[PDB]
């Protein structure tokens, strides 16, 4: 189970990721705040789309797994998406070890 | 390699009288000490402690002790198997 | 002790300790006694203790910054948090007793934990309280009933902080050298006895190859090394 | 400050009896006791420290190592049980590793810096054993082989377990069972044919084959005379020899103090160079080759030189009995020169004027060329330019480690700031870091071994019962059954009597089993007891 293998068109996803970082307020379109957050591990790093509702009450460390997802791209940066059948579900908390060195968001 | 066995069908302690080589009895004493059977170790140490089996005896004395033990052991084997 | 009730009780103990309890001979038994882990442990909620156990059992050396900063900003951001730092230091020293097998491994050494705890004391009173908490076990050391875990983080901090953070090492050394006569002159001999026992415990179980370079470190001040030589000719 | 290691055989073959009525192990213990008694006659004996090793497993083989007082040694020596194999090789390796435990940490072996006879830790290993062949669990080995399965760190530098200043004297007990009086016993003690004799011969020692108590006493008298601080050097006749044993034989030189002091180290067997990653392995005994040709024993004033007296050997003294003290035989070590395979003479063997002893004088690496130059400087003189050029040419053909002792020599001589002040050590930084790491590892392993000499544990009481993990324990040795405290320790044989005793003890109304040593020690008992009113043929019979 690696972060690297989040591809478009995948089914029956059971992947595990940890939101160690916090999303930052930013403007998109006019009226909507589609926040974005990035996480990293020993395998790789990937961005996670954060909606306003989740982004207001989010605190770091939560563990969530998606099913029937479909990968998306946002201005050349890969971004996970949920909807039209997809659904999220929290599992646990704090039982992880991270590695922030392999992050691909650097210049 | 044979004394290391433990499924013996012959009276192990009783045959310790018939060993005359001191190294065989040395290995026997080590084996019994390692396995913890103190009493058979005492029998082996008593066997070593016999004056006639002292390895630095005159050669004919050792030869005669070996010969008498050989005779007794072979007679016992004859009584057992005939 | 400012409340007159405690002063009255202390004076009654001084005048006749057997008066309040016939079997209670005096303060000798209390001083020679030991503190059980239950009292140190019980003031912490389970979440903090479990986090510290996870850090000392799973977190490798280097990642300690994120978890401790999270705990500090979330909770340890109050005026009373300074004394709570001392409470956490006491909990780590008295309760947390890791095995030697995990010590041999490359798991996160406790010297980093002690360094983070000490460097966060932003006031002189907080630092004084934390140092008194650290030196509380050092007053009455007993090798037979106590583990070396109460002084291994200390000596590790001194050996590891010589180059990067001389200030912490110098402050701790100055405080532990000056606490000896100041604490209690009628019982300062016990303090020196405990320090000698701890030094002998470090010598017998050689965590470091030689203690000689640290005692007379060139970058330490003159008077500290002078009084270290004066008090303990045995380690010279 | 010598070391006396007794490698007592504890193989079960040591249970053999003799006409004395005691086992061989008993006679070995008595031999150690009598060796101590004879040793104590000398005033110098107060400085020795004894060591004990047995033929047991490695965790229990050493039972009197370093930091062990004499009483502990005696207590361990008394309670020896002969119950193992004749694992002579492994035990001998354990003994040598124990002796060489502290060498690297204190750096007494100046690796890559010549050999210093004054840096010695003199030890002899007295292995008392019977003649029976070697045994292991696999079988009989019938030839002594030292195992190297778990080398101590830095061991490859000497490539031999026994070291420069160590010797092995075997006391092979051959006491016959039935008494056999022989007039041949009046002759000298002979050499033994067992597997230990070659190993004794190579390391400078010799074996002994005792066949009677009087021969045992003679052997122990000989052993006491053979303990002496010194190192062992292998000699060899260089060039056309004058083969009898005097051509090449391991021999001892006495290193007397006044602690030991000396200046010139014996040269290495290799040419040092800073480029090599690792030093070559040096044989434990430095094979020095002597030239039979006569030469002038030169000497100059204020010269730091060392006189070492070789141990007496009969044929060497006999040939040197020819009165020739005015001449001497030079000596050099092979493969010491950068180009030549022979090397230059660093010393000579000049017998004393009285011809009582043959003394080895050690000098700089190539002395017959340097000494005229130094004499010329100290006689004529501000050295000349040609003289300094000659010195530089000499230094080009002189191994680097010699300069340090030469620097001290010129400093004490009266030329403090000669060309030696440039300073050098002449090894690789890799080698020095390796030596530092070896010192650290040696300290760690030494502390571990000193911690582990105790082994306060007994053998497992299990049986490994087979289903042809439930086991039946052995007798609870040293259990100290608390009969009063526990009711299961009361045998049915004497249930009522102990019941009555514990009942009476419980109401308002193990001792007398003190060890034998503490049984009649009236001093401690009187010291414990209050003091009274102040005061107004066989040898021992107690109470002085």
């Amino acid at each position: 189970t690696f972060v690297k293998d989040i591809k478009p068109g995948l089914k029956n996803l059971n992947l595990i990721f940890i939101v160690l970082e916090t999303g930052r307020v930013t403007k998109t379109k006019d009226g909507h705040e589609v926040r974005t957050c990035k996480v990293a591990d020993k395998t790789g790093s990937i961005n996670i789309s954060v909606w306003d509702d989740v982004g207001n009450l989010i605190q770091p460390g939560d563990i969530i797994r998606l099913t029937k997802g479909y990968a998306s791209v946002f201005k050349g940066c890969l971004t996970l998406y949920t909807g039209r059948g997809g659904d999220l579900q929290k599992i646990g908390e704090f039982c992880m070890v991270y590695s922030e060195v392999p992050n691909f968001s650097e210049p | 390699k044979s004394l290391q066995e433990q499924n013996s069908h012959d009276a192990m302690d009783s045959y310790y009288d018939y060993i005359w080589d001191v190294t065989i009895l040395e290995y026997l004493t080590y084996l019994h000490h390692k396995r913890g059977e103190t009493d058979k170790r005492q029998i082996a140490i008593k066997a070593i402690g016999q004056t006639e089996l002292n390895a630095s005896n005159p050669e004919e004395v050792l030869q005669l002790a070996a010969q008498r033990r050989k005779k007794k052991f072979l007679q016992a084997m004859a009584k057992l198997y005939f | 002790a400012r409340i007159p009730e405690f002063e009255l009780l202390w004076k009654d103990i001084i005048h006749n300790p057997q008066a309040l309890s016939p079997q209670f001979t005096g303060i000798l038994q209390l001083l020679q006694s030991r503190t059980s882990r239950k009292f140190l442990a019980c003031r912490l909620t389970p979440d903090m203790e479990t986090k510290l156990l996870f850090m000392t059992s799973r977190v490798r050396f280097g990642q300690q910054k994120r978890y401790q900063d999270w705990f500090q900003r979330q909770y340890l951001s109050t005026p009373d948090s300074q004394s709570l730092r001392c409470d956490l230091i006491r909990y780590i020293c008295g309760v947390v007793h890791p095995s030697n097998e995990v010590l041999s491994s490359d798991i996160l050494p406790r010297w980093a934990i002690i360094g983070w705890l000490l460097t966060t004391c932003t006031s002189n009173v907080a630092a004084s309280n934390a140092k008194l908490a650290l030196f509380y076990d050092w007053l009455f050391f007993s090798p037979d009933k106590d583990s070396i875990m109460n002084i291994e983080p200390a000596i590790l901090v001194m050996h590891h902080s010589m180059k990067p953070h001389p200030a912490i090492t110098a402050t701790l050394l100055d405080f532990m050298c000056r606490i000896i006569p100041n604490f209690y002159p009628p019982l300062e001999g016990h303090v020196r006895q405990g320090v000698f026992s701890s030094l002998n415990h470090i010598v017998e179980k050689r965590v470091l190859a030689h203690l000689a370079p640290l005692f007379d470190n060139p970058k330490l001040d003159k008077e500290l090394r002078a009084m270290l030589r004066e008090k303990f000719p045995e380690f010279c | 400050m010598p070391i006396l290691l007794f490698l007592i055989d504890t193989s079960a073959s040591m249970n053999q009896r003799s006409h004395l009525g005691t086992t061989y192990l008993d006679t070995a213990k008595g031999a150690v006791e009598t060796f101590m008694k004879l040793r104590a006659r000398d005033p110098a004996s107060r400085g020795d420290r004894y060591m004990l090793v047995t033929f047991e497993e490695p965790p229990y083989a050493i039972k009197a190592g370093w930091k062990e007082n004499h009483a502990t040694f005696m207590n361990e020596l008394k309670n020896l049980q002969a119950e193992g194999l004749t694992t002579l090789g492994q035990s001998l390796r354990t003994a040598f590793d124990l002796l060489n435990l502290n060498r690297l940490v204190t750096g007494i072996d100046n690796y890559g810096q010549g050999r210093n006879p004054f840096f010695l830790e003199p030890a002899i290993i007295i292995t008392i054993t019977d003649g029976s062949k070697l045994t292991t669990t696999s079988g009989v080995q019938d030839e002594l082989h030292l195992p190297l399965n778990s080398p101590l760190p830095g061991s490859e530098l000497t490539k031999e377990p026994f070291r420069w200043d160590q010797r092995l004297f075997a006391l092979v007990l051959r006491l016959p069972g039935t008494m056999s009086v022989e007039s041949e016993q009046l002759t000298g003690v002979p050499l033994d044919d067992s597997a230990i004799t070659p190993m004794c011969e190579v390391t400078g020692g010799r074996s002994y084959s005792v066949c009677s108590p009087r021969m045992l006493n003679q052997c122990l008298e000989s052993l006491v005379q053979k303990v002496q601080s010194g190192v062992v050097i292998n000699f060899e006749k260089a060039g056309p020899d004058p083969s009898q044993p005097w051509h090449s034989c391991h021999k001892l030189i006495y290193v007397r103090p006044n602690v030991p002091i000396g200046h010139w180290p014996v040269p290495e067997s290799f040419w040092p160079d800073q480029n090599s990653p690792t030093l070559p392995p040096r044989t434990s005994h430095p094979v020095v080759k002597f030239s039979c040709t006569d030469c002038e024993p030169m000497v100059i004033d204020k010269l730091p030189f060392d006189k070492y007296e070789l141990e007496p050997s009969p044929l060497t003294q006999f040939i040197l009995e020819r009165k020739s003290p005015q001449t001497c035989w030079q000596v050099y070590v092979s493969n010491s020169a950068k180009y030549s395979e022979l090397g230059h003479p660093f010393g000579y063997l000049k017998a004393s004027t009285a011809l009582n002893c043959v003394n080895l004088f050690v000098m700089p690496y190539n002395y017959p060329v340097l000494l005229p130059l130094l004499d010329d400087l100290f006689k004529v003189h501000k050295p000349t330019l040609k003289w300094r050029q000659s010195f530089e040419s000499y230094l080009k053909t002189m191994p680097p480690y010699y300069l340090g002792p030469l620097k001290k020599a010129v400093r004490m001589m009266g030329a403090p700031n000669l060309i030696a002040d440039s300073m050098e050590y002449g090894l690789s930084y890799s080698v020095i870091s390796y030596l530092k790491k070896l010192s650290q590892q040696a300290k760690i392993e030494s502390d571990r071994v000193i911690g582990s000499v105790g082994k306060k544990v007994v053998q497992e009481t299990g049986i490994k019962v087979r289903s042809r993990g439930f086991q039946v324990a052995l007798l609870n040795k040293d259990l100290k059954p608390q009969t009063f405290r526990n009711a299961y320790d009361i045998p049915r044989r004497n249930l009522l009597d102990h019941l009555t005793r514990m009942r009476s003890n419980l109401l308002k109304s193990q001792v007398h089993s003190v060890p034998i040593a503490q049984m009649g020690n009236y001093q401690e008992y009187l010291k414990q007891v209050p003091s009274p009113l102040r005061e107004l043929g066989m040898m021992i019979d107690e109470a002085d």
